């Protein structure tokens, strides 16, 4: 009766960009991206992979309220390394592990019985 | 228009001033019948 | 092959017990989530009812209809109704099916999901057929009729995501376990006298080496091996729940990549 | 889930956890006074017939009552009745302002004085929302 | 009312299991735990969906209308 529709978790709305990038005012060379219509599924995956990049000083995400499918990613990189690239290499890195994971699973499946 | 009887299955399309009860029963208590303008349900 | 590593232990129409080596915890988790809420499926999502003189209420039935697992193998070539350019539904984006049941016998007439009858044009796509793992071939007991009882209704199956309703959930259960000797000390076992004698041994302990008291705590170690078991309802074969899961996760990681390029424009 | 509140599995809910049917019965009757006075069940028309509500009567069949299929909501008139005071005055029965649902059954019968009277019963399914006591 | 189209907790389909359950009981004299196991209802989240269930429909059909 006051409930939001359930598509509102994955469907974007009236002029809501998927990513929103803002210059962090606190620490230098840091940025805080807002991910509309996403959750711990994404955020935890991006933040954990950003932690493997050794030119990333800081990386953490957070769902400010569970009512809303959205989350903030905060990223700080070493001087000269633009944080967006830190995000880009991060995503790609995941995609490559995932692909390898898929094929590796397939070949394993193609060897079974029942 | 019609009005399925209670202890009797029928469509006594009787109107006003015809009053109750029904036909071939003896028990007055008439339920209306389902509409035609069919409704939808979200299967959720 | 290269990175993350799979090793089936058991396989079946309904289950894939495997081991997922060389992966982040985060990824092995994010995969299980996706497997639960984000691989799409077809399921009844509208019921127009013509007659229901049955003991049950309209929507009460409508509800169960939603829960009946429909074949979703070729789902990727059906469309989201919200997407498709037709008004309401069509044949590109929705399967329509019919249910007719009338009690003839003196005995109670049952209504199964076998009694569901596809009506719209599947056009070759492997879609919409109710899953039946039942042994006598009538999976799922929709409803029961007495003598004069009738039930006549029409259901439009749509492509949906379990995030939106748990009907469109391809996964049933997704067993999941790492570090079966707490060698990472990720729990602190509650006990009364003895952690070891009181907590039972995970079946995944024949697969790892028990720690030695002669050894101290390995603090550098991370979570590496993962023991999952995906069980499927059947609207998608098992192997596919995991694959499409990896596919979808990857797919949505990607739209983030693309979205970064969309912003760069001047 | 703090201070005697709780967290419910939204997923489980969808598969019909703690779901209830909810039936409400409305009831009305033709006058109770006079020898040349009788309230009538009909779908009145705003033509001079003051005392009209804010809701549509458009779901009323000719006899003044809904049919057991129609969704109703807001202040939909469900039972149409006019009290003829010397054209007419309205005495129709709006569906409960805060409720909404689908007409389940309509009972038209006479009463022990030979009064025509009616029992309309509406049906809602109610699914466990935030704030429901368990 | 009537069997559940699916278990609330996990999501498993327990709706096709009802008749087969009632047969395992009475036809071949099994006990409900064994009966529930033969139906491959292992985890107790979906095991109680059947055991704890009451078929009120059998009563509802009793009424003529
Ligand atoms: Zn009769
Ligand atoms: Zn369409
Ligand atoms: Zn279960």
């Amino acid at each position: 009766m006051n409930a939001p529709d359930r598509f509102e978790l994955f469907l974007l709305g009236e002029g809501e960009s998927k990513l929103k990038i803002d210059p962090d005012t606190k620490a230098p060379n840091a940025v805080v991206i807002t991910f509309e219509k996403e959750d711990h599924t994404l955020g935890n995956l991006i933040r954990a992979e950003l932690l493997n990049d050794r030119k990333v000083l800081f990386a953490a995400y957070k769902v400010e309220h569970p009512f809303f499918a959205r989350f903030k990613l905060r990223i700080q990189t070493t001087e000269g390394y633009d944080p967006k690239d830190a995000l880009k290499n991060a995503c790609n890195s995941i995609i490559n592990k995932l692909g390898a994971l898929k094929t590796n699973f397939e070949t394993e499946w193609n060897l079974q019985t029942l | 228009l019609k009005y399925i009887c209670a202890e009797c299955s029928s469509k006594l399309s009787l109107s006003r001033t015809d009053a109750v009860r029904c036909k071939d029963c003896g028990h007055r208590i008439l339920l209306k019948a389902r509409t035609k303008r069919l409704v939808q349900f979200e299967a959720r | 092959e290269e990175g993350p590593q799979v090793k089936i232990r058991e396989a079946s129409k309904d289950n894939v017990d495997f081991i997922l080596s060389n992966v982040d915890l985060a990824m092995a988790n994010s995969l299980r989530r996706v497997m639960i809420a984000e691989i799409p499926t077809l399921a009844i999502d509208s019921v127009e009812v013509e007659t229901n003189t049955t003991v049950l209420a309209d929507e009460f039935i409508a509800h169960r209809l939603g829960l009946i697992p429909l074949q979703s193998m070729d789902i990727e070539q059906l469309e989201y109704s919200r997407d498709c350019f037709c008004e309401d539904h069509c044949d590109k984006c929705s399967v329509v099916l019919t249910l007719q049941a009338f009690g003839e016998s003196e005995s109670t007439t049952n209504v199964y999901s076998k009694d569901l009858v596809i009506v719209s044009n599947l056009m070759g796509r492997n879609i919409g057929h109710p899953i039946i793992q039942d042994k006598e071939g009538n999976g799922v007991l929709i409803c029961k009729l007495r003598k004069g009882q009738e039930l006549k209704l029409t259901c439009v199956a749509k492509k949906g995501i379990a995030k939106e309703h748990a009907k469109w959930g391809p996964a049933a259960a997704i067993e999941f376990e790492y570090d079966p000797w707490n060698k990472l000390k990720h729990t602190d076992y509650w006990y009364e006298q003895d952690s070891a004698k009181e907590w039972p041994q995970s079946k995944n302990c024949e697969y790892e080496d028990p720690p030695n008291e002669g050894d101290p705590f390995d603090y550098k170690a991370q979570a590496d091996t993962f023991y999952m078991n995906v069980e499927s309802v059947g609207s998608i074969p098992v192997d596919q729940v995991v694959v499409r899961g990896i596919d979808t996760l990857q797919k949505k990681v990607a739209s983030i990549l693309l979205a970064l390029t969309q912003m760069d424009q001047d | 889930n703090q201070e005697d509140s709780m967290i419910m599995n939204q997923s489980s809910i969808d598969r019909g956890l703690f779901r209830s049917l909810f039936f409400r019965s409305y009831m009305d009757q033709e006058k109770k006074y006079g020898m040349s006075i009788t309230e009538t069940f009909e779908k009145p028309q705003r033509t001079n017939t003051l005392r009209m509500k804010h809701g549509t009567y458009d779901k009323l069949d000719d006899d003044g009552l809904i049919a057991p299929g129609v969704r109703v909501s807001g202040e939909d008139v469900i039972i149409g009745k006019t009290t003829p005071i010397s054209s007419k005055r309205d005495a129709s029965t709006p569906l409960r302002s805060t409720e909404n649902g689908i007409v389940d059954q309509v009972l038209v019968t006479t009463n022990q004085d030979g009064l025509k009277f009616v029992k309309v019963r509406v049906r809602t399914t109610k699914i466990p929302q935030i704030g429901d006591k368990f | 009312m009537i069997v559940p189209v699916r278990c609330f907790s996990c999501g498993k389909v327990v709706g096709d299991k009802w008749e087969s359950y009632l047969n395992l009981l009475q036809e071949d004299e099994l006990d409900e735990g064994t009966a529930l196991s033969r139906l491959g209802l292992k985890r107790y989240c979906c095991r109680r969906m059947i055991l704890t269930h009451v078929d009120l429909i059998e009563k509802f059909l009793r009424y003529n209308p």
